[PDB]
């Protein structure tokens, strides 16, 4: 159970991006809109799970460059098959979160 | 006279149902759990074969009937060797 | 111009009303709503963290499907069905069967939630929900479809909840307690919450994963994009969770959620298990199920939980030990009795697979590896009649999968029972025993496979009156060893 | 002892059709299981609250057929090709709603309009989300896949329609802030007579819980009222009025409107292949035209003050 | 000696920017290679014909820049979101004449109206089809892929207008079946007075084969003077006759043609890095006003009357 | 309700008038419109057989193109890059090299029609034909942009047509005589008839076979998406064609399809015949080149071409020698001068692959097998140097592509040469000079890559200074054998 | 040239559909809409070869019934990867056809 | 004195650049151009190398120099064994 506790005791929070055109393009949001913290990417091939301690925040304005055509927020939701954290989400970002630090 | 148990046998994966016969003795009982089991899942070995209510310490006597044992149709039971 | 949504999203959510004409009781009944007493006024503090608006939701669905097709079509021709292992085209069965229908009738806890629910975001986020569901079910329909003409398994994604087959009861019985069985709020804990932010994400996405190993993205692609739908709808449990809580609620929302992770936890064991560990090809596991255990349940799902104010289940050390052997003996039990299934279970036990499995779960050949020892031998020795049961497993009266415990060295096996109004139930685990429990009117006049048996409901009293019973209508669709025991040859 | 059979072209429930079976057959047909045990429609306790509800609230509906799954959309439609549909439509009027904003439309609505449209437009969005709660109930009590399926895409467009009657209220609210706009819908539909025979007439309703009743009372009663005496008079005062978006939109919203129509007639013309269904069918629209009539009276006295 | 160099991150052209590169950037930039070499721009003799025509009209232009290439279409379109906008935009049209068909829109229309149409709307046909080959010209001569891109583009809205004419004309026949609505469009272009300017302006700009004189004189004067002089003219004549489906094609149109508008603009402002293309630009322009006035002012004229 | 096409189709095509305000060949110049003095009036008479309208062409086309990108991006991780064969990878740099920027210059001939040709429905045609041209450069350049980062020779796509690499200038040379150098008659016969109905779809569909064989179902999609558009706007050269025989122009049309099919067919069995016979792999060829020509150009374009009341081209009979040829010596050369490509040649002379040869080719041992033995035996024995050139190839004035024969037992090699305007010019068939007769003005002061080496344009006169003038900017970037030289295992 | 002659002297016409959910749907129809005409097929996995002697048209209707969702005619052109014979194709059909008898 | 022929050698698949000098005999020639040839994709074999104009009769004689021949830059000849 020192495996699960420690498995438990995360703040791991962010995007799991399907396998597809929005996969590099949300890790290098993650880097830049999220500057001194560390991203982690654990890649599955048919999804990467991406993430960072406590808040890990998506610009829709860095997305939109990093994918390099017009998108708008709520498109990413044909790419978000999951998420770790809880969610805020509005047209400019959306903030994946915890409110607790284990 | 048909007489449905819940059996458990040592080393086995899993609880089967086995119909036994009202006035089998726990030697056939568990001749009869064993069908199920031994060679199919649980390898052969020697020794005593025994039946127990599921769980419990005491184990029933031998030549005791499923009658005399005063057991219930569909109660779980073990089959185990001796100690 | 056009406003954006921020200014007007709070108008679409402002439904709710003071009832005068009928009561607010006989408009919300307890038994459909399942308010707990909660006056209307507190449930206009819902707020839905994942939304969407009409307009949005057919732009975005639109082309959400359009990729789903596309892919499927551009790939009818890759061979996946004539190339793939028998063990993935097992996995596809399994998964299709146990699935597409289940999803049709989470259209039903929706539902109930668009109608009963007294929070107005939730009933509008129910109506995106009906819709999502509506789609999964379809596309799960469509998808296997074209299999039809190859395989009669593959009739049953969707015939298996048509039929009393085993696999297809214990599905019933979980989604018949947890979606279309319960009033909404039950349904946004015990769904939307526990099964839709808990559970799905082990089939929909960590299968996502072994696919892409295997080389099928047709599947891959397909079960991903459901799963956004999924991300988005499965919001509305958090935020009754939190409002139960505010409510003095606490202990009842708890409760529903450790009951409805337990009965999900035994089903996924029984169908991603062997799925993961055994039916996928050992070259295309991306993880061991219990590695996804570990990401999916407790690293993401129970810290999730944990944030939203909730505790550790009361099972929490019986869960992880759990994780560690139920699926072991789950697989071996699906496989012995595969006659019974709709897909072909494929053993799985290689001496580079036990090798794996060892490394995966320290222990294993001194345990399962007992079993598949004296199997093996049987196989090798052509005593085929010695791998196909003469008697039916014993069935737990909650999960409806056979009672199991672990086999081989450190034997050890338990069966919890419960005398209760002049009936003598039997169950595989004190969760499960505890469930019943909680509502025995939910379940107390239920009868198993094994108990309709024993009933006289089932003629002749044979493996083939059972499995005619279980609505087989062909010898070609019962389940054998997905490599007509070819598996052999490696031992 | 089994037989040998070769694989099918389709579902073993389809494989009798002559005709190569559709998407909408593939996808739609036969779905609910719930109807196959007439003692236990959920897989639980036969007794159970949620099995009684059914076999009182479905199975001993007046209304019955032998065969409800046979029951086909007239327009066959699926959830992949409505949201084509709808995206087409939805489009069309998030565009209509963009130019019409460009061209100031609000601003040139005659003298007072605005409080008409507060009082007998905005608060339409309870009357939308009554008719999208009822649609929702039909859709998790009828007894066949293919008529829940219409149910479903009936509760999603009366959920379209409250959505455009929020963003329009919200818009309308920016040019005439002083109307009440976006803030007193509640009180209205609450307390203005012209309100109360809609509302009596919804809650009550919301309340029929056979599924035979819900549908009867919800597609052959109440909308059809809805089409005559609100959207047409209300695009007829538009026109008064020179507001020259609204008969646009109410006119792709009629066009849902006629669609849910179509099924129905639909299942009322599958439900008369047993004679019985007439006096049914025929006792419960009389049954509810009273109620539906005060409510089109009271409401139109309304929207001519 | 060669050097050793690593996989760049886009193409060898692009590898300088800052920016990761957009879609717009990876299948837009430097793609006419027929700009490399001065001498002879097509792979063939240097003094073929085409190669002695592109040296003419494309190389020697008066209109100068060291870097055409860096010119960037304002709204970065490519092929793919062109058509994703276009449809939509497509999609609303038919969606109006499919609505305003139902409403007999065409019969609501002021006396005499049909005949002010086919007099002054139907041979818009002509003009639009001139644009249309003018705009293929300049895509073809320009010295710039980013350029010509948007002269693709354009090319294809000016087939989008001639077409959304051509129905219309067809359409309005079928209930004003004697005004020549769909026949006598020809002579009308031939030979009507105020049709004469147009057709001189159209056939003058035709023949102005140099690159930097085809688009000077087509996006900067042409034009803009159909915006000003045709397009909005129209929509008002069209309130006064209650037609309301005419302004609202005519918006649509007025997009497409602003966004023509907008590229041009950026066009000229990259060209103005040069100091000397300053007096080239007002020099065409001076050219060319006189003769887009007329076509303005004889048009209006007719519509007048 | 919306009125049919068929109703109001005629109206966008109502577009010819007479001018007044200058001349109708002032217009109309025949050095771009190349209506042979055919009045307007006779032009009024063409008949698009394939249509289409402006609304249904954006709805299509968005169609077409999200299942393009969708599939692209759903076969991301398929690892055809890692796992594909290098002579599969070598298929695609050819491919998109040699094709992306020559799609976007059709543009251009697209563009030449729209402004100049006197018939109004081809004018309209060709502004969906631009639009089409678009999409296809646009696509080809976005598909490959990806592997930039992973391999220098993918900037080829978007550099080969900006270099003076000897098969970017083959391909130039071509495109410029056939699409951009021309008037928009000459187009119509020369580019949408002879090239786009008769050989494009060897590469874009006979190669989508190999890729889908290969497994590449991103390219194979790609390519036979491409080729519904071609489809479309191709059937703008039978009607013009038609018009021109019906107005006593039948010589001048069939010496312009006869031209442009002969130049097309030299550069098709350098660029596709190599990838058929040798560089996709043995298991992926699902026709010979041969068979693939037999189908498409002669079962199909050729009977076509007679349909519409064309006769076969004065070469047929060389044309079907060539056919048997041609693409064998064109591979020799191109994997021996491998260094000046872009891509990495494979040898695709294996025993197993030369045996397939033997069957596909009948007395190919004797032929192309004596070279290939020669080489096999160098590389067997490491005498590397011997595998490598140290001279120029001849070339041809007119293709651009060295002068080859049949080599080995039967040994015959043929040139063409004549003195033109005080110099000497040399071809690589009968028909190549007769081409270069047809239209000397278009040709005659074109200097090929050898001459320009000879007469001092390429510096220094070395190999390196050839690679550095073909605009080779790395070493990485120089061809080399496809699988260096591991083939040898086999032999 | 007596393998060539052969080739040459075909009136086989008919589309040539690329992989995708329009391969069985056209071949059915193919079928079905010439009756006493035989249909021959060459799969190509990446496109299949569809062909009849002389003529062999395909009607939008009977199209939509073996597709089995709505279809409007233009929309085979996502899938028209090339065709052998001449083209008429209007809303309601296409025909593929020779003038000639060879 | 450089002189460049275009020359195709017996067996071999293509015509290549060859050059050679103005004073070189025939037999000189012959060996310029078989280096580029001989053990690359055409076996060695015995006998006496003979130029001739493409596709003529008549071969040079093996003393006579380019200079003699009569040969024009970039003329295409053939190298050829004795029959
Ligand atoms: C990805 C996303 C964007 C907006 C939103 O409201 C929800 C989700
Ligand atoms: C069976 C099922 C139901 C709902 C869901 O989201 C997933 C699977
Ligand atoms: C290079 C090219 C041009 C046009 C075309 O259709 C195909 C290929
Ligand atoms: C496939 C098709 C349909 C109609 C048409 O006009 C052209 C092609
Ligand atoms: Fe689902
Ligand atoms: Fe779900
Ligand atoms: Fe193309
Ligand atoms: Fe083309």
């Amino acid at each position: 159970s020192t495996l699960a506790d420690q498995a438990l005791h995360n703040n791991n929070v962010g995007p799991i991006i399907r396998a597809g055109d929005l996969v590099e393009p949300v890790i290098e949001t993650a880097e830049i809109d999220n500057p001194g913290k560390e991203i982690t990417v654990e890649d599955r091939r048919a999804y990467v799970r991406i993430a960072a301690e406590g808040e890990l925040i998506l610009t829709r304005k860095t997305l939109e460059e990093q994918l390099g055509r017009p998108f708008n927020m709520q498109e990413l939701e044909i790419n978000l098959a999951s998420f770790a954290g809880q969610i805020q989400a509005d047209e400019d970002q959306i903030r994946f979160y915890f409110d607790k630090t284990m | 006279s048909a007489f449905p148990v819940h059996a458990a046998f040592e080393k086995d994966f899993l609880v089967q149902l086995v119909v036994v016969d009202l006035n089998d003795s726990m030697d056939q009982v568990a001749e009869k759990v064993a069908y199920h089991c031994v060679n199919r899942r649980v390898a052969p070995r020697e020794g005593v074969m025994r039946v127990r209510k599921h769980r419990s310490t005491e184990l029933f006597p031998r030549d005791m009937t499923i009658a005399e044992s005063g057991l219930n149709p569909t109660e779980v039971i073990d089959v185990v060797f001796e100690e | 111009a056009m406003h954006p949504r921020k200014d007007w999203y709070e108008l679409t959510r402002a439904t709710n009303w003071t009832p005068s004409y009928v009561t607010e009781e006989q408009l919300f009944p307890e038994r459909m709503s399942g308010h707990m007493g909660i006056p209307l006024e507190k449930w206009e503090s819902y707020d839905e963290p994942y939304k969407t608006s009409y307009p949005e939701y057919v732009s975005i669905q639109r082309e959400k499907d359009a990729g789903a097709y596309s892919v499927k079509a551009a790939l009818e021709r890759a061979k996946i069905y004539e190339n793939s292992d028998p063990g993935w085209i097992s996995t596809l069965k399994s998964h299709y069967g146990a699935i597409a229908v289940g999803e049709y009738a989470a259209v039903t806890g929706e539902g109930r939630m668009a109608r009963f629910s007294k929070a107005p975001g939730n009933r509008n986020m129910a109506t995106f929900g009906m819709m999502d569901e509506l789609r999964h079910g379809q596309l799960q329909l469509f998808f296997p479809h074209e299999y039809c003409k190859k395989d009669r398994q593959f009739d049953w994604a969707w015939r298996a909840y048509h039929s009393n087959e085993w696999a297809a009861i214990a599905a019933k019985h979980f989604f018949d307690d947890i979606i279309t069985g319960r009033d909404a709020i039950s349904v946004a804990i015990m769904l939307t919450f526990s099964f839709e932010t808990g559970f799905t994400n082990m089939q929909f996405l960590g299968l996502a994963a072994d696919a892409a190993e295997a080389g099928d993205y047709t599947f891959a692609n397909l079960i991903s994009s459901i799963q956004t739908d999924e991300s988005r709808h499965a919001q509305q449990g958090g935020p009754a969770l939190q409002l139960l809580i505010e409510n003095g609620k606490r202990e009842e929302a708890q409760k529903k959620v450790d009951m409805a992770i337990w009965r999900a936890w035994r089903l996924f064991a029984v169908l991603t298990g062997p799925v993961m560990d055994y039916y996928t090809p050992l070259e295309d596991r991306s993880q061991s199920f219990k590695e996804f255990m570990y990401e999916w349940i407790i690293g993401q799902f129970e810290r999730s939980l944990i944030d939203l104010g909730l505790d550790k289940p009361w099972y929490w050390d019986l869960f992880l030990k759990d994780i560690d052997e139920l699926h072991h003996s789950y697989h071996m039990g699906v496989w012995y009795w595969r006659t019974t299934a709709w897909w072909n279970p494929a053993a799985g036990v290689t001496p580079e697979e036990r090798d794996w499995l060892e490394e995966k779960y320290p222990g294993w050949n001194k345990r399962w590896g007992r079993c598949w020892d004296v199997i093996t031998e049987n196989v090798l020795n052509d005593r085929m009649d010695l791998v196909s049961p003469e008697t039916l497993p014993s069935v737990c009266n909650m999960s409806q999968i056979p009672l199991v415990g672990v086999p081989g060295d450190d034997w050890n096996i338990e069966v919890f029972s419960l005398e209760h109004n002049g009936r003598l139930y039997h169950f595989g685990s004190e969760v499960d025993r505890w469930v019943f429990q909680q509502d025995p009117v939910q379940y107390q006049n239920h009868m198993n496979i094994v108990d309709r048996f024993l009933a006289g409901q089932i003629q002749p009293m044979t493996l083939e009156g059972a499995l005619k019973y279980m609505g087989f209508q062909s010898i070609e669709e019962m389940g054998k060893d997905a490599h007509d025991f070819a598996w052999a040859d490696k031992c | 002892s089994f037989e040998s059979k070769k694989p099918m072209r389709t579902w073993s429930h389809l494989a009798e059709m002559r005709k190569k079976p559709s998407e909408y057959d593939i996808v739609s047909r036969k779905l609910h299981y719930s109807t196959n045990n007439p003692d236990s429609p959920w897989e639980l306790s036969p007794d159970s609250p949620m099995n009684l509800w059914y076999k009182q609230y479905r199975n001993a509906s007046p209304l019955k057929h032998d065969n409800w799954d046979a029951f086909t959309d007239p327009d066959q439609l699926v959830y992949r090709t409505y949201n084509l549909m709808q995206d087409g439509q939805e489009s069309y009027v998030q565009s209509l709603f963009d130019q019409f904003n460009e061209r100031e439309h609000d601003q040139m609505v005659r003298e007072g309009w605005e409080h008409t449209m507060a009082r007998c437009y905005s608060p339409l969005r309870y009357l939308f989300h009554c008719l999208q709660m009822s649609s929702a109930y039909v859709q998790q009590m009828a007894p066949a896949s293919t008529i829940s399926n219409c149910c479903i895409l009936q509760t999603a467009d009366s959920l379209r329609w409250l959505t455009h009657t929020a963003y329009r209220t919200h818009e309308l609210s920016l040019t005439y802030p002083d109307a009440g706009l976006g803030e007193h819908e509640r009180e209205l539909w609450e307390k203005e007579p012209g309100w109360q025979g809609l509302r009596e007439l919804m809650e009550k309703q919301l309340t029929a819980f056979d599924w035979g009743e819900a549908f009867v009372s919800l597609n052959l009663v109440v909308k059809p009222m809805i089409v005559e005496s609100i959207f047409k008079p209300l695009q007829q005062q538009a026109w008064e009025n020179n507001d020259t978006l609204l008969p646009l939109l109410i006119d792709s919203q009629l066009k849902d409107a006629e669609r849910h129509s179509r099924w129905s007639k639909a299942l009322v013309k599958h439900a008369l292949e047993n004679p019985d269904n007439h006096a049914v069918i025929e006792g419960w629209i009389e049954k509810w035209r009273p109620l539906a009539d005060r409510a089109a009276e009271a409401y139109l006295s309304m929207l001519s003050s």
